[PDB]
């Protein structure tokens, strides 16, 4: 009965800020940790981050740098991720997934994605 | 179908003692305490004691030393003494049950204090 | 250090021919992978699991491998829809690395 | 020498088992449980302590006792000697509810070890009240 | 100890518009405060407790906000029977105290 | 006394000694008993008296009761539903007001804890799918905490100290119980007695 949404595809102006929110219903939120990866027109698969849902505990890679900032709220019960100097390539779609501890490991689910691109 | 009823009004003088009587019915006193708030007229709410049924007895700072108050369970009665009787004095004393939660709030009802006068 | 290629770039395969592919791994890391389906278009998918087990939410005709500092991956066979996008995964050290990984196309011929 | 005995009904300390030492000043009671020891610990026991519920602690020669233990209760009965023929009175000493079989016992470093029976005995009470002499009634006809 | 300050004194207002009651504190007490209503000839009854939840039998118009110094309760359309004056009330100190008193004035 | 979820345990054995007195004290802040009513403890007597003490934070000593939830009432210490006891709280702020930071509560745990369980142990629990090694760190946390016990803090932080006590119906033969009254004796009367 778990399922994710997010918002439609938006436009960025390089070197400006955007915001993206991930929205997970059918079970309750402060148990199994929120991820997010990046598809950058059919390449790998880039681990973009993730978080605590009660702790709020976030923890990046070392080939982060540029977005590194996360936050989960529990009014919405959704997760918040946003966007700054968008230069020249991070024009791509962002899926936003979470993981099960009890049984089935490695981000069962997913989401449909958020596609952002930079352009003038 | 609780209800909470107290004692009548009281003529007295400033030097001597008083009691009042604060009566429970239809719950179980043995479970929950007491409180007592007194009301001068053109002053607020002023908190007095509390008394809980462990034998717990609370009391303001400033009536720490001129309070008494004593729990009765064979027939669900709590007596609320004070002496050192002062032209101030004159006021309406509330009592009151202690509701489930945290230690201060959980004020659900009360009860129809008694008329205090003190004069010369 | 970090580096992994998987020993291909793109695979095809025309007709019933059993598909397989391997998740090689650098200087020793360890044993547990896992591998994802990419359908050209919508999210993704997990494919396999510790290179060994099962999933409840797909139609299991699959087979996996052993262990060690190598790794391998068995598909059913060839159908209508297996055309599509695979990864696998690499999780023991906290900075995840992912591979180029492999695409699969039914080879079509005359 | 002759200080102290082990009761029991394992010898391990599975089960609970009953020991009493002497300190030449006081006696401890314990029924703590204690591993198995095959020799007595002389010293010209320390074998484990688990489970220690119950302690107790209180003070030729033929220094007479008699152990029993029914419904849960040990009494031990005592007698001592200025200086085995001859007719002596014992009289009980403590009680100890502690509520254990026992089904075997172990000595601590020569003695005489008996047996008791559902018998029937005659007693012929003093006028201080002690007793003072003993008749069986199924040892002769005449008893 | 501490102390509370309401918001006015005395706010005339017609029934049926939307109201707000301010209750300042001098220090934080996170959200150990508490809403009451005494109307004339009358006892005060129980609004709001911690600011964050209602009360059982209290109309749905009555809410509150604010955290830490600041607390502010919100009353939907407010009508006759509202008309008396509130009460704020702080736990977090161990001798509770209650605020001045805002009265509530018609303005009809 | 001990941390919480290392609750300190006594055995009490072979003595008499009052209950009454106990609630008729002015300094018990809460006092329920569950299996006997506070009123009858020295009319009845049991066997193999325990005593568990430990203290606990202000606003949680709602957790200690059968059937509840809550991370301390499953992470540190569960009070089995089939019990027959009392269970006594009082304030101990001046005891450890300054400020005080060697307590430690259990918060990470697989799964509830078992009735009456003594579950010591020390481990870098896990949150994650990756196994956790060497230092902590994502999924790697620390399962007890300290407490902010400082002097400035009123009601809901103040330490308290939480006792319960357990007895049994008389599994052995019985060692503790309630003192009795004996009054007066008097000469040249009929009188009936027990003795
Ligand atoms: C019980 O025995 C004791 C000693 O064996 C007796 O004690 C004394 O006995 C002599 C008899 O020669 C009397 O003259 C003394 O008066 C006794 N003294 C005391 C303190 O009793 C005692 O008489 C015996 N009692 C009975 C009932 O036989
Ligand atoms: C035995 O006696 C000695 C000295 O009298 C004493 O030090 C020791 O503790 C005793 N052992 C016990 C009581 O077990
Ligand atoms: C001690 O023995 C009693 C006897 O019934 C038993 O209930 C209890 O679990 C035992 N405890 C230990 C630690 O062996
Ligand atoms: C004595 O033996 C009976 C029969 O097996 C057993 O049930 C009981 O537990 C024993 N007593 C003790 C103290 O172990």
């Amino acid at each position: 009965e778990v399922q994710l949404q997010q918002s439609g595809p938006e436009l960025v102006k390089p070197g400006a800020s955007v915001k993206i929110s991930c929205k997970t219903s059918g079970y309750t939120f402060t148990e199994y940790t929120i991820y997010w990866v990046k598809q950058s027109l059919g390449k790998s698969l880039e681990w973009i981050g993730g978080n605590n849902p009660n702790n709020d505990d976030t923890t990046y890679k070392q080939f982060f740098k540029g977005k590194a900032t996360l936050t989960v709220d529990k009014s919405s019960s959704t997760a918040y991720m946003e966007l700054r100097s968008l230069t020249s390539e991070d024009s791509a779609v962002y899926y936003c997934a979470r993981d099960g501890y009890p049984y089935y490991y490695a981000l069962d689910f997913w989401g449909q994605g958020t596609s952002v691109t930079v352009s003038s | 179908e609780v209800q909470l009823e107290e004692s009548g009004p009281g003529l007295v003088q400033p030097s001597q003692s008083l009691s009042i009587t604060c009566t429970v019915s239809d719950f179980s006193l043995t479970t929950y305490g007491v409180h007592w708030v007194r009301q001068s007229p053109g002053k607020g709410l002023e908190w007095l004691g509390v008394i809980w049924s462990g034998g717990s007895t609370d009391y303001n700072a400033a009536f720490i030393s001129r309070l008494s108050i004593s729990k009765d369970n064979s027939k669900s009665q709590v007596f609320f003494k004070m002496n050192s009787l002062q032209t101030n004095d004159t006021a309406i004393y509330y009592c009151a049950r202690m509701g489930d939660g945290y230690y201060v709030g959980a004020m659900d009802y009360w009860g129809q204090g008694t008329s205090v006068t003190v004069s010369s | 250090d970090i580096v992994m290629t998987q020993s291909q770039k793109f695979m095809s395969t025309s007709v019933g021919d059993r598909v397989s592919v391997t998740c090689k791994s650098s200087q020793n890391v360890g044993t547990n992978v896992a591998w994802y389906q990419q359908k050209p278009g919508q999210s993704p998918k997990a494919l396999i699991y510790s290179a060994s087990y099962r999933y409840s939410g797909v139609p299991d005709h699959f087979t996996g491998s052993g262990s060690g500092t190598d790794f391998t991956l068995t598909i059913s066979n060839v159908q209508s829809a297996d055309l599509a996008e695979y990864f696998c995964q690499q999780y023991n050290n906290y900075p995840w690395t992912f591979g180029g990984g492999t695409k699969l196309e039914i080879k079509r011929t005359v | 020498i002759i200080r102290g005995w082990i009761f029991g009904t394992t010898l391990d300390s599975k089960t609970q088992s009953l020991l009493i030492v002497n300190n030449a000043t006081n006696v401890v009671i314990k029924v703590c449980e204690f591993q198995f020891c095959n020799d007595p610990f002389l010293g010209v026991v320390y074998s484990s302590a688990n489970n220690c519920t119950f302690e107790y602690v209180s003070q030729k020669n033929l220094r007479e006792f008699v152990f029993k233990n029914i419904d849960g209760y040990f009494k031990i009965y005592s007698k001592h000697t200025p200086i085995p023929q001859g007719f002596s009175a014992l009289e009980p000493l403590v009680d100890l509810p502690i509520g254990i079989n026992i089904t075997r016992f172990q000595t601590l470093l020569a003695y005489y070890v008996g047996y008791l029976q559902p018998r029937t005995f005659l007693l012929k009470y003093n006028e201080n009240g002690t007793i003072t002499d003993a008749v069986d009634c199924a040892l002769d006809p005449l008893s | 100890d501490i102390q509370l300050t309401q918001s006015p004194a005395i706010l005339s207002v017609s029934p049926g518009e939307r109201v707000s009651f301010s209750c300042r504190a001098s220090q934080s007490i996170g959200t150990s405060i508490h809403w009451y209503q005494q109307r004339t000839n009358g006892s005060p009854r129980h609004l709001i407790k911690y600011a964050s939840e209602s009360i059982s039998g209290i109309p749905s118009r009555f809410s509150g906000s604010g955290s830490g110094t600041d607390f502010t309760l919100t009353i939907n359309g407010v009508e006759s029977e509202d008309i008396a004056d509130y009460y704020c009330q702080q736990g977090h100190n161990w001798p509770l105290t209650f605020g001045a008193g805002t009265k509530l004035e018609l303005k009809r | 006394f001990a941390s919480v979820y290392a609750w300190n345990r006594k055995r009490i054995s072979n003595c008499v000694a009052d209950y009454s007195v106990l609630y008729n004290s002015a300094s018990f802040s809460t006092f329920k008993c569950y299996g006997v009513s506070p009123t009858k403890l020295n009319d009845l007597c049991f066997t193999n008296v325990y005593a568990d003490s430990f203290v606990i934070r202000g606003d949680e000593v709602r957790q200690i009761a059968p059937g509840q939830t809550g991370k301390i009432a499953d992470y540190n210490y569960k009070l089995p539903d089939d019990f027959t006891g009392c269970v006594i709280a009082w304030n101990s702020n001046n005891l450890d007001s300054k400020g005080n930071y060697n307590y430690l509560y259990r918060l990470f745990r697989k799964s509830n804890l078992k009735p009456f369980e003594r579950d010591i142990s020390t481990e870098i629990y896990q949150a994650g799918s990756t196994p956790c090694n060497g230092v902590e760190g994502f999924n790697c946390y620390f399962p007890l905490q300290s407490y902010g016990f400082q002097p400035t803090n009123g009601v809901g932080y103040q330490p308290y100290r939480v006792v319960v006590l357990s007895f049994e119906l008389l599994h052995a033969p019985a060692t503790v119980c309630g003192p009795k009254k004996s009054t007066n004796l008097v000469k040249n009367k009929c009188v009936n007695f027990n003795f």
